[PDB]
């Protein structure tokens, strides 16, 4: 059965699946917690750090790719920095040869070109790691979630890794609440906050755990770690 | 027969799995972190009595401010050693400045999952993943003193103190415990000789283990055998008290 | 130019009527002062109705129109039937393109049923413009003012042949680079129709 | 996407055997049979025209074609891989010779050329062996006239008379008794016409024998006249009805 | 090693199994085509069977205008026939350009021959699971059929046939050439010629036709056509007349 | 033996290639769209489900343009068909380049069908796991088109894939059989959004978001324009109407 | 194009084909090599599977890679000469570059890299060679010698061997050869290293051939005879007792 | 993907030995026997012809004894073919040293640089070794007469008599019990035919089976010569030593 249709991900089986973007998906569901979401001003993104030891630090989850994009990452750290730094291109080459600052909208289309080309060829590997995008462009505020499949979806909130479905029922029913903190920052963090420990079971969020990034309006993409995640928790 | 590239129903990547395994089999690295520098010790572990000790190079210099130990494969580092001091000097011409120790650290890990056979996405030539970790420690003027522990998946983690080769889950675990905020230099010396001791097979004097740190005043310096016996010593004397 | 290599010189023209479109041309090829060839044809065929006239480099306008001749061959096997706008697009790519190596005035004329007559003339630098009619070649020099005076648009056959022919008796007139007996090429609904004309009957207008 | 199959396809078995080459080499004798004769004057090739069904038109699959102007080949096996293997060898005598040379080039060396192209076919990344064996009957200046055998390995060798194929055992054992160094062409193609009669199933006619000789050369198969260094082609496809004359003095 | 029937090595009967699963392939549409010569022309008729209603039936087709002179019918999956008619068409252009000439039917038969069989002896190329029926009223020749395989074998014919059911045709076409005894239908019309081959394959199918379960092609000096649905017709209209 | 089916370009005993047969099971595995040709156009429509509240309605648009009068819809791995569509556009500017004309339906069609067909010649390449319904107006009339991961294409009336493909298929023979003289873009829009709904029956589980498109010579001028606002509302009450 | 994963991880974390380089070389000729205070003697047995051969030409086991630094080996004999010729290159080279021959480490360390190399590289196997080096930097007169492996792991030792039976001599070497008293002439120095390929040749005076190594470019190979005199001798301190 | 097809011809046994090289090996050990006698004043080199008849021509062959250059000649045992590919560049490395150098190459030096060719075909690249071992017999001015053998593994030796090909355990056993230091080439030769005429696996010696070569340095001329035996010479050689 398996050992058969899952060494490639050129083969499908009969079924029609890909085991090998399957197992991808996988490495998603093993990362650490976080949350996307977004009201019509402002785009948040928190992100439970995971350490090794209580001697290490605590890898790093959200990565800034221009001054009005960002995402946090889930899964293979790795392929995230390889999925960001391309990002990071795309945005400046917008930039440079067009003076025009990249849509979330065509960042996501992109990335779900970048990862499929990846999952219908010999030899290589899908991405595993997922990624929650937030953004404000010319048409306000987003947020997409892309997965190592290639399907990116736009969201109002959202949230990938372990135990991610506790912060996803949270949104689901805080829709109609945060989609209107307008104006207001701090709120949507927290909002956020409360989202994402919904997910929680080990501990509790502390200062060495939690990761906070914001972009909106009248704020450039800006990551808060450690020292300024206090007034949160 | 399956790819290298391959991913495990678990969402694992086989080769670099197997990869953390032969890690295992290697001699103990410890690598601790203070406020005065940062301390690397290696198990120098040599297959015969015959073997002249003094030419098993395990804790090697990447630059005046950065330097490493290994554990795993140790001729695999070779080429990543290479690699991490060309990036160092190379920032230099480019910016006229040390490069720092993060950076170092990143660059060395970008190499790290470039293995495959034509992988879809660049060009990745080398047909598997290395089989040995590092123990990259450094000092510059915008984080301090640190230490990073650099795996074949690419990841790198800093630590306040770490353990790699053969008795690394026993080490780690003294390492836990041992390590405060507030150690010195010579403290921290010292746990790296106490623990070293203690995960080896062979009784630790200053020709089967070896010392050096790294200090923001004098750079990488590897501990010469006598400096290190007289460190030994003053352990000998110091764990036989209560 | 390059050093040596044959020149078309030419009085070509292409111009639309009611009908269709009618090519006419001089036929002489030169090497300096020596006439190479006096009897040369200049009306190529890339497709059943749509020709070119050639101009600048013997070399260059055959290269290039038998290329043409294969893409719009294929084209065809592929798509059916090109527009002449479609057969004007290839010749400029190659004309354009190929800039600093070529040296081809071509004037590209078809015949459709949707579009009726149409002319589309590539001067030297691979530019391309639709006009009612065109003139090119070293002895068109010599006939703009004629040209522009006496074309009307819609004219029948029988006076287009005629607008033609006088046009490049005179072009062949005055230009040493022009000469020989005067070639047309009818392209209607009806078919394609061959005329040619000699010296004894253009010489005396 | 690319041929990633740099790999050789044939690979040495345990026991010192080349897998693909034998299987090749099975393909071959389930193949119509072909022989050559080698005579005083000239040499003979035949093979039967197995026509795969009646609404087929025979002539337009030659079994038997010149290679140059004074040697011609016949085959058992593969007819496609023949066909391919042609055009490759037309093509190298023009190549790896005559445009070096200016002349054609000798039988043995047009037979090493097609050889080696037989041979990295064994061993080149990606491919399967030609599934056929070739007689290349020839005739060159210094050495007079020559057939050669080449297999699916590439290897080659110069015979007298020999056949391969189906009936290639029994036909070899009747060239055997026939055959004799004093023999002149029109003997070679009787005993030909002879050994292929075995070999053949059914109807034996000219439109199911396909006979080629390299002999004298043949003017009127020159096409000019004028140059007296190039005589003619030593090759000459017999006809239909050439054949059927020869075989009524049977 | 046991891998032999993936690719297009050798299996130890020295068979390519990869080509003959790929004649089976070229049955997979369940069509059935014949084709015969005129004294001047060369006709090729096809079935046409259009299942689903949905179906805008005037593109369903496997017969194919190579060039201005040459056709050819497919019989076999169209993704492999579409690929093996662009091929065909690219081919007789380059033809003509570098040669100065149309590319014969032959030619262009042996050409895709060789094709084919490359794909026989390189493990990285699949065969194509089709057969390719040529005609084509060639300037030196006269009506000409060449047909190619999987294998790579080609051959000319004076008729063919191709299909599921391609020995009943190929019988009932080689009884009327052994009651007749020429290579070629003596009328000098395409238009009987095409009767005659319609009316060979409903008597060799033992079925009836109508307008739109047909496809017919005919070449002609200069000129290669498909006939139109109602042109058809006026050839069943005629041929319910014999019979 | 076995095995004939864990590489691409392989020949099975009876002449098939599974690996292409697995990527319809992924086709037949998604959402339902399809295409349906008028008197002077073609409209395109897909069901979108709605994995949950979260997705912000009508952005996560699916159906796609190719040059200007183009439109495209596909049903399966969506990542797959955009991917196809991004080599439709290279292979539509690539003929507008050197033609100066837009791509003929025809011709674009057999672009797109030479390049999936290509994938399954290879075992290096894994076949496209989505059927593409397209079209639109050119020189010569409207063309609507369904490909499938065989490389395999037909022109079509109407045109139905993914898990609702039967009842639309059933509703789509309907209105071919009732409407011999064509149907106005206007009437298909509404029909369409009606097949939709019906066919979303086949899926009844999850709420959708209905997307129609269309390329019509009196509605959008050849040009390829999503059905927005007003004309939109109009076609999915219809529909909610027609349903009981 | 071929670049298929030959050296690859098991699941256990073993390189199999590093390790099965390592059993080719256990089944290659015994080599030894130990260091004088002045000297460094290498010491190859003879394979002895088919004798009539013709010693003089014959690639002899011991080879020169510069005027001041050898190279002896256990394995695959036609691997061994791949390694040979790229390090005699990168000898030439040096000098070229640097003005400067090669120290005995660097070209250790260079030989290493290759063998590790061909474990990580798409398309080729490793090498199933180990070497012995040795010489004396230039301008120094401390002897070197230095081992590598498949892997390309080396490191230096006072005395060691490599090839069938090592493990054997080692043994002898473990407990005959003393850092306080190392062979301080070259005459004793050949003996330790005849007595202990006696232990494992079995009584063979041509089964031995002796390479010793001086400073400044010395170099010589003692003659099947002058090693006869030191079995002989040997066979002494054996039978005297 | 393709992994699955490959032999994988360039891998180490557990044991440490390489697979594709010992097979070779073993097809080599069917090869007709190949000998070469080095003498004081000259080399023979004989070989026993494998798959014959009485229809082979035998004047106008050559399947196992090549001429490398004027000074160096080779005996084949193996697959003819694959030998052929390996002496034409034999040929070429011969030429391009004599170019280079003015000098007619060393003989060892034409023999290491074909080993190392084979040896390349046992550690990249991914194909098959070629199935041959050759008998080198050349003269130089530095060593005068050698004898060389290199086999499939690419390692080459050298000799004062040795054999390739079948039965080689049986001939060596012959030929280290009569060959003497200093052998004179007539004698080698009479030992070369003996040698062969109690190993070979069919009946009796004959002329049509053999082909013969020495490498002889005649006193009255400089030059060495090379002498191909030809048939009829071969049958003179085999009465004169009594095989009759
Ligand atoms: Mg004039
Ligand atoms: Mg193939
Ligand atoms: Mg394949
Ligand atoms: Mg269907």
């Amino acid at each position: 059965f398996r050992n058969n249709y899952d060494g490639d991900t050129v083969t499908f089986s009969p079924t029609g699946r890909l085991f090998q973007v399957e197992y991808a998906l996988e490495a998603i569901k093993q990362g650490s917690v976080t949350v996307g979401l977004r009201s019509n001003t402002h785009a948040v993104l928190v992100a439970l750090k995971r350490n090794a030891d209580e001697l290490s630090s605590y890898q790093k989850k959200i990565i800034k790719c221009d001054e009005h994009m960002g995402l946090s990452l889930a899964g293979l750290a790795p392929d995230a920095r390889v999925l960001s730094n391309y990002l990071r291109q795309q945005c400046n080459y917008s930039s440079l040869v067009f003076n025009r600052k990249l849509a979330v909208e065509r960042a996501g289309h992109l990335l779900c070109d970048k990862a499929q080309k990846n999952t219908q060829s010999y030899g290589g590997r899908p991405y595993g790691v997922g990624l929650l995008i937030i953004g404000y462009d010319k048409s306000g505020a987003h947020l997409l979630e892309f997965q190592p499949s290639g399907n990116v979806t736009e969201l109002y909130g959202t949230a990938i890794g372990a135990r991610s479905q506790g912060a996803k029922t949270y949104l689901e029913r805080t829709l109609d609440t945060f989609i209107k903190i307008d104006g207001n920052p701090d709120e949507l963090i927290k909002a956020g906050v409360e989202a994402i420990s919904q997910s929680l079971r080990d501990e509790s969020l502390t200062v060495d755990n939690l990761s906070i990034a914001i972009v909106g309006k009248d704020t450039p993409f800006t990551i808060y770690d450690g020292e300024a995640v206090a007034k949160y928790i | 027969d399956r790819g290298v590239s391959t991913f495990s129903p678990e969402g694992r990547l086989f080769q670099v799995e197997y990869s953390l395994e032969a890690i295992k089999l290697g001699s103990t690295a410890i690598g601790i972190a203070t406020k005065e520098g940062v301390v690397l010790g290696v198990e120098k572990r040599a297959t015969s009595p015959l073997l002249e000790s003094d030419s098993i190079e395990k804790i090697v210099e990447i630059d005046r401010h950065i330097g490493c130990a290994m554990s795993g494969l140790t001729a695999d580092a070779r080429s990543m050693i290479e690699h991490a001091r060309t990036a160092a000097v190379t920032h230099n011409l480019y910016y006229d400045e040390d490069i720092n120790v993060e950076s170092l650290t990143q660059s060395v890990c970008d190499l790290a999952l470039r293995f495959g056979e034509g992988a879809s996405g660049e060009e990745r030539l080398m047909s598997r993943p290395f089989g040995v970790a590092l123990l990259i420690a450094g000092h510059d003027a915008d984080d301090g003193y640190q230490l990073f522990h650099a795996e074949p998946s690419g990841t790198f983690y800093r630590y306040n103190a770490k353990a790699i080769g053969s008795g690394s889950e026993g080490a780690q675990a003294e390492l836990l415990n041992e390590w405060h905020s507030s150690l010195t230099l010579k403290e921290a010396e010292l746990l790296v000789l106490k623990i070293l001791k203690q995960v080896m097979e062979e009784k630790l004097d200053e020709n089967n283990a070896q010392l050096s740190c790294i200090t923001k005043q004098d750079g990488f310096k590897i501990y010469d055998n006598e400096k290190t016996a007289e460190l030994i010593k003053e352990l000998k004397e110091k764990e036989a008290a209560e | 130019l390059k050093k040596g290599e044959v020149s078309l010189g030419a009085s070509i023209m292409a111009v639309t009527f009611k009908d269709g479109v009618i090519l006419g041309a001089d036929s002489r090829t030169t090497t300096g002062a020596y006439i190479a060839n006096r009897v040369t044809d200049k009306l190529t065929r890339v497709h059943d109705k749509i020709w070119c006239c050639r101009s600048g480099s013997a070399a260059d306008t055959q290269a290039i129109a038998d290329i043409v001749q294969y893409h719009l061959e294929l084209y065809t096997s592929q798509y059916g039937t090109p527009s002449t706008e479609t057969a004007a697009s290839v010749f400029k790519e190659l004309c354009y393109e190929n800039k600093d190596n070529l040296t081809a005035g071509i004037i590209v004329a078809g015949y459709d049923d949707k579009n009726k007559g149409e002319v589309y003339t590539i001067p030297l630098g691979g530019s391309v413009h639709k006009l009612p009619y065109a003139i090119a070649g070293s002895g068109s020099t010599f006939i703009y003012g004629y040209c522009d005076k006496n074309f009307r648009e819609n004219m029948s056959k029988e006076e287009t042949v005629d607008f033609i022919k006088h046009s490049l008796s005179q072009a062949i007139k005055w230009d040493g680079s022009s000469g020989g007996v005067i070639r047309m090429v009818v392209l209607t609904a009806a078919g394609v129709e061959r005329l040619i004309f000699y010296p004894d009957e253009y010489e005396q207008l | 996407m690319t041929d990633r199959y740099s790999f050789s396809l044939t690979t040495f078995s345990p026991s010192g055997k080349l897998g693909q080459i034998d299987y090749a080499l099975t393909a071959v004798k389930q193949g119509v049979t072909s022989l050559g004769i080698k005579a005083t004057n000239g040499v003979v090739i035949a093979t039967e025209k197995k026509s795969s069904s009646p609404l087929a038109m025979s002539e337009t699959l030659s079994k038997v074609s010149l290679l140059t102007p004074d040697i011609g080949a016949v085959y058992s096996g593969m007819g496609p891989d023949y066909r391919v293997l042609v055009d490759k060898s037309r093509k190298v005598a023009h190549t790896s010779y005559k445009r070096i040379y200016g002349e054609y080039p000798p039988t043995k060396l047009l037979v090493s050329e097609v050889a080696k192209i037989m041979q990295e076919a064994t061993q080149s990344g990606g491919v399967r062996p030609f599934g056929v064996s070739l007689l290349i009957a020839g005739h060159d200046e210094f050495n007079g006239f020559s057939l050669y055998q080449v297999d699916p390995s590439g290897s080659y060798f110069p015979w007298k008379a020999t056949a391969i194929g189906k009936g290639s055992v029994a036909a070899k054992t009747f060239l055997e008794k026939r055959w004799n160094d004093e023999l002149e062409l029109e003997d070679a193609i009787h005993i030909a016409l002879l050994t292929l009669k075995e070999s053949v199933e059914g109807e034996f006619n000219g439109d199911t024998i396909e006979l080629a000789i390299i002999g004298d050369e043949n003017p009127d198969l020159l096409g000019y006249t004028g140059i007296p260094t190039d005589k003619g082609p030593r090759f000459r496809k017999l006809t239909s009805q050439e054949i059927n004359d020869r075989l009524e003095a049977l | 090693a046991g891998y032999d029937r993936h690719i297009t090595i050798f299996s130890p009967e020295g068979r390519l199994y990869q080509v003959e699963y790929a004649f089976k392939a070229t049955n997979q549409t369940n069509i059935n085509s014949l084709a015969v010569r005129g004294k001047d022309c060369t006709v090729v008729i096809s079935q046409k069977k259009v299942p689903d209603k949905l179906l805008d039936p005037t593109t369903v087709s496997y017969i194919f205008c190579i060039s201005r002179t040459i056709g050819m019918v497919v019989n076999g999956p169209i993704p492999d026939a579409r690929n093996a008619a662009l091929r065909a068409k690219a081919e007789a252009a380059e033809f003509r350009y570098k040669y100065g000439y149309d590319m014969p039917c032959d030619v262009l038969a042996k050409r895709m021959a060789n094709l084919s069989q490359i794909y026989t002896q390189r493990a990285y190329m699949r065969p194509l699971g089709v057969i390719l029926t040529f005609v084509s009223v060639d300037e030196e020749l006269g009506p000409s059929i060449y047909k190619t395989d999987p294998a790579g074998y080609y051959v000319g014919y004076k008729a063919t046939a191709t299909g599921p059911k391609q020995q009943e045709i190929t019988t009932n076409l080689e009884n009327h050439f052994k009651k007749s005894k020429i290579d070629h239908i003596n009328e000098e019309s395409w238009e009987k010629v095409v009767e005659f081959a319609i009316t060979h394959m409903i008597d060799a199918l033992g079925t009836e036709f109508s307008k739109n379960d047909l496809e017919v092609g005919v070449a002609t000096k200069d000129k290669f056509f498909t006939l139109s649905a109602e042109n058809i017709e006026e050839r069943l209209v005629a041929i319910a007349e014999q019979d | 033996g076995t095995g004939y089916d864990l590489s691409n370009s392989v020949f099975s005993p009876d002449g098939r290639n599974f690996q292409v047969e697995y990527a319809v099971k992924a086709v037949e595995n998604g959402t339902t769209s399809i295409g349906i040709k008028c008197n002077d156009g073609v409209v395109f429509a897909v069901e979108k489900l709605i994995t949950s509240k979260l997705l912000v309605p009508q952005k996560n648009v699916k159906i796609q343009v190719v040059d200007r009068h183009i439109g495209c819809v596909y049903s399966g791995l969506i990542p797959d068909g955009r991917h196809l569509v991004n080599r439709g556009r290279e292979e539509a500017a690539s003929f507008k380049k050197l033609y100066k004309t837009p791509i003929p339906i025809p011709a674009f069609a057999d672009r797109l069908g030479q390049y999936v067909q290509a994938h399954t010649l290879y075992n290096s390449v894994r076949p496209f796991g989505v059927s593409t319904i397209f079209g639109g107006v050119d020189k010569n009339g409207a063309h609507l088109y369904m490909l499938e991961p065989s490389g395999s294409y037909w022109g079509y009336k109407g045109a139905a894939t993914g898990k609702g493909r039967q009842s639309a298929k059933a509703e789509l023979e309907k209105l071919v059989d009732h409407h011999p003289e064509g149907l106005s873009a206007r009437e298909a829009v509404k029909q369409a959004a009606k097949i939709i709904y019906l066919a979303h029956e086949d899926n009844k589980e999850k709420d959708f978001e209905l997307e129609i498109s269309w390329c019509s010579l009196s509605e959008t001028n050849g040009l390829h324009k999503f059905v927005k606002g007003d004309l939109l509302q109009e076609a999915i009450d219809f529909a909610q109407k027609e349903i009981n | 194009g071929y670049d298929r994963a030959l050296s690859i991880f098991s699941p256990d974390g073993h390189i199999f084909q590093v390790e099965y380089a390592l059993e080719a070389v256990k089944r290659g000729t015994c080599a030894v090599g130990v260091k004088g205070k002045n000297c460094v003697v290498l010491g190859c047995e003879r394979r002895s599977t088919l004798k009539l051969q013709d010693t003089r030409i014959t690639p002899s086991k011991v080879s020169k890679i510069d005027s001041h630094v050898v190279l002896s080996f256990s394995g695959l004999n036609a691997d061994s000469r791949i390694l040979i010729e790229k390090a005699r290159v990168e000898a030439q080279s040096h000098r070229l570059t640097l003005e400067d021959p090669v120290t005995v480490e660097y070209l250790t360390r260079y030989v290493a890299g290759v063998q590790q190399r061909y474990t990580q590289s798409g398309g080729v196997r490793p090498f199933g060679v180990s070497t012995l080096i040795a010489g004396f930097d230039p301008r120094d007169d401390e002897p070197k010698l230095y081992q590598t492996e498949p892997s390309g792991i080396y490191s230096s030792w006072s005395a060691q061997t490599i090839g069938r039976n090592s493990k054997t001599v080692r043994e002898f070497l473990e407990k005959n050869y003393d850092r306080k008293e190392p062979p301080a002439t070259v005459e004793e120095c050949v003996k330790l290293t005849v007595r202990s390929l006696l232990e494992v040749v079995q009584t063979g005076a041509k089964n031995i051939e002796i390479t010793v190594v001086k400073p400044d470019s010395d170099i010589v190979a003692l003659s099947s005879e002058e090693i006869n005199q030191y079995v002989t001798q040997i066979e002494q301190e054996k039978q005297e007792q | 993907g393709s992994r699955r097809y490959d032999s994988r011809t360039t891998i180490f046994s557990p044991e440490g030995r390489l697979y594709q090289v010992e097979y070779a090996l073993e097809s080599i050990s069917h090869a007709g026997t190949a000998i070469g006698i080095m003498a004081s004043d000259g080399i023979v080199l004989a070989a026993e012809r494998k798959v014959t008849s009485t229809l082979l021509e035998q004047d106008t062959s050559t399947e196992k004894l090549y001429k490398l250059n004027d000074k160096i000649a080779v005996a084949v045992a193996g697959l003819t073919a694959d030998a052929e590919i390996l002496i034409n560049t034999a040929r070429i490395h011969a030429q391009n040293y004599l170019k280079t150098y003015n000098e007619d190459i060393p003989v060892e030096i034409l023999v290491r640089r074909l080993s190392d060719i084979k040896q390349g075909y046992t550690q990249h690249g991914g194909l098959r070794p070629f199935g041959v071992s050759f008998i080198y017999a050349g003269y130089d001015d530095r060593y005068g007469y050698q004898l060389y053998t290199s086999n499939p593994s690419g390692n080459y030796t050298g000799w004062k008599a040795i054999s390739v090909g079948a039965n080689t355990s049986a001939a060596q056993t012959l030929l280290q019990m009569d060959y003497k230091d200093d052998m004179k080439v007539d004698d080698a030769i009479e030992l070369a035919l003996k040698t062969l005429s109690k190993t070979t696996d069919s009946s009796a010696l004959t002329y049509d089976r053999l082909e013969f070569a020495t490498i002889r340095k005649g006193a009255n001329d400089g030059e060495v010569y090379q002498k191909i035996f030809k048939p009829q010479e071969i049958k003179d050689i085999l009465v004169k030593t009594g095989i009759t």
